[PDB]
């Protein structure tokens, strides 16, 4: 019938799961949210700087344990990171962020290796 | 809303599609081309102006060369009933474009060819852009039903099942039935493609949503659920059963007998911020 | 000998027309390719011949997907006869290039219907280029019909009205009557947009003219052209009564008394060099 | 018979109202011969910044003040500022320029307000 004669187009909405990094102004307003206090801004933070655990969890493969577990501990990781912030250690953001995650990592293949 | 005129004035557009214009341009099929880009606009356009609304993290609304994108940044950390509101922006436009298209033709400005032309390829339009996938506004419909009576984690999984299985018999009706026109072998890998990556994608959402929910600010407070469970499991497996936009009063079962009731608020707080995250949930009756 | 080398390695063309161009030459469409891109080549160089003997200050010679621009920097810079020169010298190359073609087809070095395609590509442009709207090339021309008997604000408003009217009078007959035909679309599009854009900067162009008037020193003297003022009027209402070409001794009227006359360097020196402006004539009749 | 045929296309001269900006070696030699007495010269250096008066009058819009008064302010004061900027301490034109015209509009709009 009219099978023959059809175009199909799509139009959707893509979700995202990983934000793109934020700029300068926006984070530092959100910084300055955080110091008066508010618990939103902590959600939007972690948000947005999600990527990086996505990262270290790619590039720390080959270790033969699951990954519920260790998408737990980087994002753990990256509250403990981002709750004891300071902006007067003298580095970006985004490193000190790996190195705690990098950190939280190591403690947890240490105490895989005690338990077993 | 100066948000529309931003988005609109910020419409990007794949390369491709300036080859596929010129092609259709020194062959003749500007006519098609047209309305399928009016079609496929006016879509997008509806979508974003109603995302906008509810004030979202649009990205940027772009024109890929086999249809249309938007870029929504929050996935699954949101009440159902403006993710429901959104997505059905589009299926409840083409009423008003069908009625434009019956006025215009009435009054002959346009004559008794492209109305047919147009409303032939806008009821095709309406009815592939509701099929039960994920994408496309079917699985972002049956999903959502979905996550009103079962737990996201498992409404998420037999969502992507059933998508694979409807994908699949897409697929063997095309191959059996039209071993030509292109545009259905791009949209089954389009499809295909889509597919692997959220179902690669599941951990990172999940996550999300459990995160989202840590961090309520008391988002309409609907009714409370009960959840009845034994102390022998592991507290990331009593926790995956949660349902959407619901505060659940977790009662403990200790050898068959209730021990205690607790809130959702002291449990997960000691999974995140006191970092019990692979103890146990027994020992969180009394942590100190 | 030198002076031709720059406009000769200074072509830019859009990299649609590139693409336009291979995907003509892949289907078919080669004969028509040719003698659309050397009408418009030599149209061009016939604007850009005019505009470097006089010294002029071109930019770019350009190669729209839709036609072909010179961009130069004297507007309101230059009498009339030299922008007539130049504007004249655009629709006076066909006239040639249809002596060479009857010529050429004529002696049958070729073929007969490369002719016919020839003379209606050449005579359809011919007649398209001179609609009164701006800019084209008969806008322009009727802008300086009304420039030379009008002051110089009176013509670039009239100018623009009649443009405007014509504008829409010619979007009207696009789209209520003539089939699709993308060409005019796009010509009604384009008119539009440079009209308003022109009307965007209806200010800047008083003030070149004004400031280039203040630095002409026996620039070839002319008619003397005696103008009347009353007392009261402002400075800047006299000032906006300086037609193009002309020298305007001015007369102050006291409500039937004159004083004496002034000098219109006289009266411009007060406005820019002695700051002496947001006055009437009677401040410039008695000074510090 | 005809229409459905016809490839309009344009072909017109595009008269700009913005020279383009002057090179960095231009300027010295157009600054000698201003030295020396010219007026050409002068008109080329305070026709190529043109922009600047623009740049200027966008920022002060939406103030009630119509556009005539703030362009003739701005072309007075960069003229004011061109017959009177010294060389010798050495600094971009664009800035002298900027600073000029910006102090010319806010002595008008002083006095402006004084005058009410
Ligand atoms: C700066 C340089 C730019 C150069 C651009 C490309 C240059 C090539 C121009 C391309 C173009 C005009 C398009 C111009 C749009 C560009 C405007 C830009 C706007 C940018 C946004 C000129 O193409 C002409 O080339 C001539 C050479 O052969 C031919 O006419 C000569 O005439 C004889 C004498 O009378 C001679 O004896 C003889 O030799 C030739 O027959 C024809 O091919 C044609 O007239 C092709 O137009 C197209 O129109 C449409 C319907 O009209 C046609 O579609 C289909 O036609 C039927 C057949 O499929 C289908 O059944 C129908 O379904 C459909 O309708 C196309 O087919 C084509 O015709
Ligand atoms: C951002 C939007 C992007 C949209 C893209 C372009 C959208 C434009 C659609 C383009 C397209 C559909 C193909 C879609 C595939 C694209 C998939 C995209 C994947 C990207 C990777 C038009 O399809 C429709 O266009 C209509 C235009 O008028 C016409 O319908 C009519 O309209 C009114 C007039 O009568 C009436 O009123 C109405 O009753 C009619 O029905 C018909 O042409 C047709 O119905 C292409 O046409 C296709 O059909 C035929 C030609 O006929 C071609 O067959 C060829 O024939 C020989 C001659 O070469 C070849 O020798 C042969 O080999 C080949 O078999 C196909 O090959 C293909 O050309
Ligand atoms: C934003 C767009 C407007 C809202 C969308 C509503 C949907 C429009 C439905 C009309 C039929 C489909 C048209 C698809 C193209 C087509 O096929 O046009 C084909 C027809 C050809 O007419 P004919 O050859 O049959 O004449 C036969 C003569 N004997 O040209 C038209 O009629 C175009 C005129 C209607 C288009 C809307 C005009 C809007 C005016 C204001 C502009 C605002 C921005 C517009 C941006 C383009």
């Amino acid at each position: 019938f009219v099978v023959k004669e059809l175009v199909f187009l799509v139009s959707y909405v893509k979700n995202n799961a990983f934000p793109q990094p934020l700029s300068s102004s926006e984070e530092k307003k959100y910084l300055e949210l955080m110091a008066k206090g508010d618990e939103h801004a902590r959600n939007m933070l972690i948000e947005h700087n999600l990527r990086l655990v996505a990262h270290i969890v790619k590039k720390f493969e080959n270790t033969g344990e699951d990954a519920e577990d260790l998408i737990s501990i980087g994002t753990i990781g990256l509250i403990k990171g981002i709750e004891s912030y300071s902006a007067g250690k003298g580095t970006k953001l985004a490193t000190y962020a790996a190195r705690c995650i990098e950190n939280e990592i190591l403690m947890h293949l240490r105490a895989l290796k005690k338990t077993k | 809303m100066n948000k529309w005129l931003d988005l609109i004035l910020k419409i990007h557009v794949h390369p491709f599609l300036w080859i596929i214009a010129a092609l259709g341009l020194l062959t003749g099929h500007m006519k098609a081309l047209l309305c399928l880009l009016l079609i496929v606009l006016i879509h997008q356009l509806g979508h974003a102006a109603l995302a906008v609304f509810f004030s979202w993290r649009i990205k940027r609304v772009f024109l890929l060369p086999f249809g249309g994108t938007v870029e929504v940044e929050e996935h699954g950390n949101r009440p159902l009933k403006e993710e429901f509101a959104v997505i059905i922006a589009g299926p409840l436009q083409h009423i008003w474009l069908q009625f434009a298209a019956w006025m215009l033709a009435e009054v002959s400005v346009i004559h008794q060819h492209t109305f047919e032309l147009f409303t032939f390829y806008n009821l095709s339009i309406l009815f592939v852009n509701l099929l039960p996938i994920w994408p496309l506004d079917g699985g972002k419909l049956l999903f959502l039903l979905f996550s009103k009576q079962l737990p996201f984690q498992k409404a998420h999984r037999l969502n992507l099942k059933t998508s694979l299985c409807f994908c699949l018999l897409l697929g063997c009706w095309v191959l059996f039935v039209i071993p030509l026109q292109i545009s259905a072998w791009v949209l089954f890998v389009f499809l295909a493609v889509s597919l692997f990556e959220e179902y690669r994608q599941r951990h990172y959402i999940h996550v999300r949503f459990l995160l989202e929910r840590y961090y309520g600010k008391n988002r309409e407070l609907e009714k409370l659920l009960p959840l009845t469970v034994k102390a022998e499991d592991k507290v990331y497996h009593v926790m995956a059963e949660f349902k959407r936009g619901c505060k659940h009063p977790i009662i403990i079962e200790k050898s068959g007998q209730k021990l205690s009731q607790l809130d959702e608020n002291e449990v997960l707080h000691a999974y995140f911020a006191d970092k019990r995250t692979n103890s146990s949930m027994e020992e969180l009756l009394l942590p100190y």
